[PDB]
């Protein structure tokens, strides 16, 4: 069968991102060496290694949707992936308010319309569970107490 | 990829030419050819010749033995006392797969010297020089000499190269197949007034030391084969193209006025070819020449063009422009992909064919607007089902028999019937049309580029057909191509119309279903005739309902017959609102004729002519006439003209009316509906209330308003209302009173019509108004009442036919003095006699026509002649006639007149193989036989004509009337 | 000699997605979103592998991809090359819509969920569409991607600018202005896979406006939703049956059932009525095998079935009902199948849009709505004009009204003070000119390269 590859994209610090630029630019394998990237069993936590240094990583959700497009003639564009994740390195905490692009910045914020979003149904879930578990269930809208 | 079926790879050929004498029609010449073995032991090199005698073969200088032999000439034994057809179809199927290059063999077989063994080994050159000599030859190379006296260049002799396919073999000594490709160095030692027109570039011109001869040097550096290479000796009148100045004109002496106004569209026509595919004329220069008795009418070879000079006119002809705009036109396409790029195969002939006529079409769309074009695919495909449902079909791309159903072997083009080889070049450009239907129109030339690219890129390097065989296509390499820029594979579409040889037949009839507002269509095909074949595809149909046009796709299985369909509103009825149409405009349509409960208004099934087909659908008589007027396609109008011929309601004599003084409406489409509403008029006699049909229309539209029965003088210049008003008295006089004879208002309209005629005005000329109206006059003809089989004398004579006979004399002796353009009189006056001799008015005695078709009057006059005597010879029974026709196809000047009379002889034939006739004798058969077998061994078109003629009069079996 | 065609009596006047999204694959086109999958639609979480070489934790060495991109950009070269030099299609495989190869762009959302949205392996185009100055113009500013288009009729709600070029996403789904901007500079793109860490730089991102759309959601439980809810059953019914290997083809319902888990089986049954028969007998002992008379349709036909344009709009749909009905009429025209019915019965003309409304995507005053809005004394008679004039002067009434003199609207002012503009043109040409201002401000707030501060 076919699994659709996962791209993310990595964010590192200017300096060490600039020692990566110049090491995927030259080519070499030696990069491969250089370079790494743990995963921690949280999903949400990693160390990425530039020339063996560790830098702590988050890998967050990003609040617009991009796609990656390879083209052949630079006419027509395929899409590839979509991407939705950062790792960058240096809950409430995994979401990225701004976007990749110089003028989306505070989109989720700003540009972005209050849908209303309910997470939510799973503690619903969980109260049901505890309700048909127990024996009695006695219920009242309150007012202040 | 491509592995050649001969074991040696040729390089070079020089071809020399020296003292090509006129009076003796003989030629003296040497070939030289540089072969590289493939194979070691290469032993005998076998090559092509026809009616050469071949005096001296050097292999590397060293002497060499060479044997010829030609099965070709008899096919089969004198002394076999066969004489059915299957058997000599079989016999020259197996002597022209004897003498082909495109397996190993030919004709003259050449023994390596023992001394070259160990050069053919290691695998190094061989130079074999052949000195040939044709004495005087049949067919091979085509002298015209005319018996004017003075010098050869003063009366005006020339040579020219005739033949079609591989016939270069009848000339000089090659490899005469499509897939042997080489570079080409051509001399010609002409007289000192004469030029020598062949392919490649002319480097140089010397002079001979005494001055009366020259030499003309040709280099061909684009790898050609054999089969594309030509020449035209003669005192030609040279003109270089003012626009594009690679290109050269040569025409006939005196007729330079004519080459200069003829030739003069043709950097259009370059433009247009080479802006629709993208790559440039591949070679670097270009020729036409305008001979006299041509083989065909429009020849193409590499870098060079044959015409005749009979599509040579003048600024003041027309109906002739068109015609000889579009032989240019065909020819250029032919030059682009039958000469650049070649074939691989005998298969794979469908694709350059195919793509040859598909960017013709192409041109056509672009110079003579979109309803020319689908006029002229709707005509194409009107002849391919006539003829496939005729006899058998015409298979495509065949797999080496395949095609067992017909007369004679595919395996080869010159064992072809000439009317299949017809058919075939027309299918190929239909089905290239279907595949651009599947795959878009920009796609289809993106792969014509790449095709081209590719030959151009291969064209340039030198290595020796490593990479020269990239310049010929085959069938897989263009689906190939086409899967590759396109992404979509077209092998079902191949697998229905190229490789399984027949057409589809529709029968459709309608039902509307109020209740659910459905409409049940009820489409039904013929696939148990001999020439049809089993359609599964889908299917689309185009529905004018109030609320619109609407298109369908219809899924049509072997086991489908109801198909339902939903059908729109009717509230365009409610309110007068006006009726879209097809395209974005939107008409009023008097709704009064349509039923109160259905909105569908017409159907048409399979609108884009997206299959090859032929539909017979079922609507009312109103719908024929809504799709009559309103449509916007002129397919739909044509089909609904040929449709309201059954419906002589006075309705549709209305909608037809409406169609004929309507200008907006295409040309074409009024010309049909001349005849049609003469054959109503025809059919509702006893209910016809005023004047004759289209008389008071004639009077409105093209005779003066103070006087209506003098017509106007004559002004030609809107070229739309001169073919309706040339062709509207053809058409009128067709009218027939209750007693079944033309009425006297007509005749006598179109003899005022033919007095009246002043031309002395417009800028054009009158001799094909003129020549439409003798056959005008020759329509009003009626059969004469013969009483006691009284002969045909003076006192006999109708009072209506003396008129006609003093017109047509009158025309024909002025004909004589002042002539007209293509003797257009003579042939309309001769065809007129033939009508009036073919009804008893005229004495039945060919003695007239037997003098016009004396080698000498036009090859116009000749054939319209002919014709005659064919009709003659088939209603009289003639013996000697007959004797005579046969005597001419043997030994006639124009081999192009002796094609012509086979031709006419298998179309009209003088008995059938059902009729008894007292011309069925034993004699006839063996003169029949001696004429397949022996006699016409020399043109390949003759020899294919006879046996064509052979099967019309005795079938495929013994010929029945013999011991 | 000529034309001769009456041509103008008669006549008077795309997008190619790749080979697994026409063939509408699984892991591209998904056949069920359960709740949890709806919520994260168009936002893939980042999934922890149970096998492969980064289930495995620590240092998970990145890898370059320079030479395999310009490796495979020189193969495409040659294949386009070996092809005639045209234009080639090469997205064939699903191998091919991989990110480790070609000039990847990025293309980031203005609003949060659009109405409209491409899935993996659907094709869009890029077109620049640019208004001329008035007589001379230099020509189209040219641009580094997709091609250009003289648009006299502004494709968009507003209208183009004299000398003003607009570059676009276009494709079947919508068509939306977009912005390209430079990517910031500490930021790359990591494609992990089962194997291992991949590393690209980005230099293009686009900012991609509130989109237009030109397809229409449907609505849940409409005719449109069930019958694209049964069609692409069938196609996946027909997909497997290709894929069977034993003669006659069989298929077991449970991969249906895997597949499609919220369907009832009698919906499946029906199915497989037409085209199937549970072949309880010993031959293929209980096998769902194909009928032998039911000619299976071929590849083209099952394309023509279901477009992949229609599954992502049943995909908006579903998303859509998900999201209303976590939260709990305002929300429900926000809804894509109300929005997109608003758009396009706009653009045929049917009825007008309040621009300024709940529905707009940004919360603010940027960005559009679409919901569809309407198209569209005894005495007095003895004033005789002058004396109205003269009781008009008394009262104090503006001298602009008395100047008029046209008392259509004279003597109602005199009886509105004793009690004390056309549409046709009027509203369009309003709702065009704020359309053309708000459109100008967005253009150039979401194309400057001026940094925001957080």
């Amino acid at each position: 069968p076919h699994e659709l590859e996962s791209q993310f994209i990595l964010r590192l610090p200017p300096e060490y991102a600039s020692t990566v630029r110049r090491a995927v630019q030259s080519g070499h394998v030696n990069l491969k060496d250089r370079l790494t990237i743990e995963l921690h069993p949280d999903g949400r936590h990693g160390i990425v290694r530039v020339d063996r240094v560790p830098l702590a990583s988050k890998l967050v959700d990003l609040p617009c949707v991009m796609e990656s497009l390879k083209t052949i003639d630079k006419k027509t564009f395929y899409k590839t992936a979509d991407i939705c994740q950062m790792l960058v390195s240096t809950e409430k905490k995994f979401i990225w308010n701004h976007g990749i692009t110089l003028p989306l910045k505070n989109v989720r914020k700003r540009r972005f319309r209050k849908t209303a979003k309910k997470d939510v149904e799973k503690e619903v879930k969980r109260l049901l569970s505890t309700d048909a578990e127990a024996v009695s269930t006695r219920w009242e809208i309150i007012a202040e107490d | 990829g491509f592995e050649s079926p001969r074991p040696y790879k040729l390089t070079h050929q020089v071809v020399c030419i020296n003292n090509i004498n006129f009076q003796r029609k003989s030629v003296v010449g040497f070939v030289e050819l540089t072969i590289f073995p493939t194979v070691a032991n290469l032993n005998r090199i076998k090559l092509n010749s026809k009616q050469c005698r071949i005096y001296r073969v050097r292999i590397n200088d060293l002497e060499a033995a060479f044997i010829y032999n030609d099965p070709t000439l008899e096919v089969c034994h004198s002394e076999s006392k066969q004489r059915n057809l299957n058997y000599f179809s079989n016999a020259y199927a197996a002597a022209v797969s004897a003498v082909d290059p495109d397996a190993g063999n030919g004709e003259l077989c050449i023994k390596v010297p023992s001394e070259l063994w160990k050069h053919v080994d290691e695998l190094k050159v061989l130079k074999i020089h052949i000195n040939f000599s044709l004495d005087q030859p049949k067919g091979g190379l085509h002298f015209v000499v005319p018996s004017v006296e003075g010098s050869m260049a003063e009366r005006g002799a020339h040579v020219f190269s005739c033949g079609y396919q591989n016939s270069t073999r009848f000339w000089f000594p090659c490899v005469d197949s499509y897939s042997e490709l080489c570079t080409w160095k051509l001399e010609f030692t002409v007289d000192a007034a004469m030029v020598a027109v062949s392919n490649g570039d002319l480097v140089e011109t010397v002079y001979t030391h005494d001055m009366r001869k020259k030499t003309f040097h040709y280099m061909l550096t684009i790898p050609t084969a054999a089969s594309n290479i030509s020449l035209a000796i003669g005192p030609f009148e040279i003109l270089v193209d003012p626009y594009m100045h690679e290109v050269t004109h040569f025409c006939l002496p005196q007729l330079l006025p004519l080459l200069k106004h003829t030739t003069s569209y043709l950097h259009e026509v370059f433009e247009f070819y080479e802006e629709i595919l993208t790559c440039r004329y591949p070679y670097s220069c270009f020729k036409t020449v305008f001979i006299d008795e041509a083989y065909v009418e429009v020849a193409a070879y590499a870098s060079m063009s044959i015409f005749s000079t009979n599509l040579l006119h003048s600024a003041m002809i027309i109906d002739e422009t068109p015609l000889t705009r579009r032989c240019l036109a065909q020819s250029l396409a032919q030059q682009f992909f039958g000469c650049f790029i070649s074939r691989m195969s005998w298969s794979d002939e469908w694709v350059l064919k195919g793509i040859s006529g598909y960017i013709y079409g192409l041109w056509m769309k672009k110079t003579f607007g979109v309803n020319e074009y689908r006029h002229w695919i709707k005509e194409e495909l009107d002849k391919i089902v006539a003829y496939e449902l005729k006899t058998g079909g015409v298979l495509l791309h065949p797999i080496f028999n395949p095609a067992s159903h017909l007369h004679f072997s595919i395996k080869h083009p010159h064992t072809l019937s000439w009317e299949y080889y017809s058919m075939f070049q027309c299918k190929a450009h239909l089905v290239m049309r279907l595949i651009e239907n599947r795959i878009s129109m920009e796609f289809m030339l993106q792969v014509f580029n790449k095709l081209l690219s590719l030959a151009s890129t291969a064209s340039s390097q030198k290595f020796q057909s490593h990479m020269w065989s990239q310049m010929l296509v085959s069938t897989s390499g263009f689906l190939k191509s086409i899967s590759n820029v396109s992404g979509k594979d077209i092998q079902p579409l191949i697998k229905q119309w190229v490789d399984q040889s027949g057409v589809v037949k529709f029968y459709g009839s309608f039902a509307f279903n109020r209740k659910r507002n459905v409409l049940e269509l009820e489409i039904k095909q013929d696939y148990t005739s001999p020439g049809t074949q089993k359609y599964v595809g889908p299917l689309k149909v185009t529905v004018q309902e109030l609320d619109g046009s609407f298109n369908h796709t219809l899924q049509i299985e072997e086991n489908s017959l109801k198909h339902d369909i939903p059908c729109h509103s009717k509230s365009r009825r409610n309110k007068k609102k006006k009726i879209p149409l097809m395209n974005g405009e939107e008409v009023d349509m008097d709704l009064s004729a349509m039923d109160a409960d259905s909105p569908l208004l017409w159907i048409r099934i399979d609108p884009d002519m997206s299959v090859l087909r032929k539909v017979e659908f079922e609507q009312a008589d109103f719908m024929w006439q809504y799709q009559l007027r309103y449509e916007r396609d002129v397919v739909a109008q044509q089909e609904s003209i040929l449709a309201l011929e059954k419906f002589p309601t006075p309705a549709s004599r209305l909608a037809l009316t409406d169609i004929l003084e309507q200008e907006q409406c295409f040309y074409r489409v009024r010309m049909s509906a001349c005849f049609c509403l003469a054959k109503i008029a025809n059919s509702m006699v006893s209910t016809w209330t005023g004047p004759p049909a289209m008389k008071s229309l004639f009077t409105r539209m093209f005779c003066c308003k103070s006087c209506p029965n003098i017509v106007k003088t004559n002004n030609f210049m809107s070229f739309q209302s001169y073919f309706l008003q040339k062709t509207m008295p053809v058409a009128m006089a067709l009218l027939r009173d209750v007693h079944n004879l033309c009425p006297k208002e007509v005749l006598t309209f179109i003899l005022d019509l033919i007095k009246y005629n002043d031309n002395r005005k417009n800028k054009f000329s009158d001799n094909y108004y003129r020549a439409e109206m003798i056959d005008a006059l020759a329509n009003s003809v009626t059969p004469a009442v013969s009483v006691n089989n009284e002969v045909r004398t003076l006192d006999n004579l109708n009072p209506d036919v003396r008129l006609i006979l003093e017109e047509i004399t009158r025309f024909l002796n002025m004909e004589k003095l002042l002539p007209s353009y293509r003797h257009t009189i003579t042939v309309s006056c001769l065809r007129a006699i033939r009508v009036l001799q073919k009804n008893g008015h005229v004495p039945s005695d060919p003695a007239l026509f037997k003098s016009y078709a004396e080698y000498g009057h036009f090859v116009d006059i000749r054939i319209a002649a002919l014709e005659a005597v064919v009709d003659y010879t088939k209603v009289d029974r003639s013996y000697e006639e007959l004797q005579w026709l046969l005597n001419m196809i043997q030994n006639d000047p124009v081999p192009y007149v002796r094609h012509k009379i086979l031709n006419m002889l298998t179309k009209n034939p003088p008995f059938t193989k059902n009729m008894e006739s007292p011309l069925c004798n034993e004699a006839l058969v063996d003169q029949l036989w001696k004429l397949m077998n022996s006699g016409t061994s020399h043109d390949w078109r003759l020899r294919c004509g006879a046996v064509d003629l052979y099967f019309t009069l005795f079938g495929l079996s013994r010929p029945s009337c013999l011991p | 000699p000529w034309n001769l065609s009456n041509d103008e009596y008669y006549y008077p006047k795309i997008i190619q997605h790749s080979i697994p999204a026409v063939e509408l694959r699984q892991p591209f086109f998904p056949t069920h979103m359960g709740p949890i999958k709806l919520r994260q639609f168009h936002r893939p979480p980042l999934k922890k592998y149970s096998f492969g070489a980064l289930s495995q934790p620590g240092p998970h060495s990145v890898q370059p991809l320079l030479k395999h991109i310009k490796k495979k950009a020189k193969m495409r070269e040659q294949e386009r090359q070996a092809s005639g030099g045209g234009e080639m299609f090469f997205m064939r495989t699903p191998q091919d819509l991989t990110g480790k190869d070609g000039d990847l762009i990025l293309a980031e959302y203005s609003e949060e969920n659009g109405p409209l949205m491409m899935q993996v392996g659907m094709a869009t185009k890029i077109k620049n569409y640019y208004k001329r100055k008035p007589g001379k113009d230099p020509g189209a500013p040219d641009c580094k991607y997709g091609e250009t288009v003289y648009c006299h009729t502004s494709p968009f709600l507003g209208s183009l600018h004299p000398g003003q070029l607009l570059q676009a996403f276009e494709n079947n789904l919508f068509r939306a202005p977009i912005y390209l901007h430079k990517m910031p500079e500490t930021d790359f793109l990591i494609i992990r896979t089962r194997q291992g860490y991949y590393i690209r730089e980005l230099v293009d991102i686009f900012v991609v406006g509130q989109q237009c759309p030109l397809f229409e959601v449907p609505g849940p439980n409409s005719k449109r939703a069930n019958t694209h809810i049964r069609d692409f059953l069938q196609v996946f019914i027909y997909r497997l049956f290709w894929k069977s290997k034993d003669r006659p083809r069989r298929i077991r319902m449970e991969d249906i059932k895997k597949a499609f888990p919220s369907h009832s089986e009698s919906s499946i049954r029906k199915r497989l009525k037409l085209c199937a028969d549970f072949k309880r007998t010993g031959m293929d002992s209980n096998w769902w095998v194909l009928k032998s008379d039911f000619r299976l349709p071929t590849e083209e036909e099952i394309r023509a079935m279901v477009s992949p344009e229609q599954c992502c709009a049943y995909y908006s749909m579903i998303a859509a009902e998900q999201r209303l009905k976590d939260a709990g009429d305002d929300e429900v025209r926000t809804a894509p199948w109300n929005t997109t019915r608003a758009f396009i019965a706009a653009m045929k003309g049917k009825c007008l849009l309040e621009v300024t409304g709940v529905a707009d995507p940004t919360g603010c005053g940027e960005g559009f709505s679409y919901v569809k809005i309407p198209n569209k004394d005894a005495d007095l008679r003895r004033l005789s004009l002058k004396n109205a004039k003269q009781l008009l002067r008394k009262f104090g009434v503006p001298e602009e009204e008395i100047k008029k003199l046209s008392r259509w609207e004279v003597i109602d002012v005199v009886r509105t003070m004793s009690t004390e503009r056309f549409s046709v043109a009027e509203h369009q040409e309003r709702y065009k000119e704020e359309c053309q201002r708000i459109f100008d401000l967005q253009n150039k707030v979401l194309s400057s390269t001026e940094v925001l501060s957080t």
